[PDB]
């Protein structure tokens, strides 16, 4: 007898978890500040 | 006594979402308006922080 329990895709070792939570980027902030920089500069340069 | 609880949450919400509405705007306008100022200009300089 074996796999009396189904695999739920939890083979998943928790240092794999750990490789993937570092690597996915938010580079999404960053853009999301320059922008904002971007939108303050924009108005300074309308004082002109 | 279960759904008055929920009436009187929505009537909470309602009422303060229109009253700072409503001071928030009017607020905004009073400080806007003498000031008299168009958007992307000079003078709105309490404007870069205003809006």
């Amino acid at each position: 007898p074996h796999k009396v329990d189904q695999e739920f895709q939890a083979a998943v070792s928790k240092t794999s978890w750990n490789w993937l939570l570092a690597l996915f980027g938010g580079a999404s902030s960053l853009i999301v500040v320059g922008l904002i920089v971007l939108v303050c500069s924009s108005m300074l340069i309308n004082t002109r | 006594y279960t759904v008055i609880v929920l009436c009187g949450v929505a009537l909470a919400i309602l009422v303060g979402t229109a009253s700072s509405a409503a001071c928030i705007a009017k607020a905004r306008r009073d400080c806007l308006t003498p000031y008299a100022l168009a958007p992307n200009a000079t003078v709105p300089t309490a404007l870069a922080v205003l809006c």
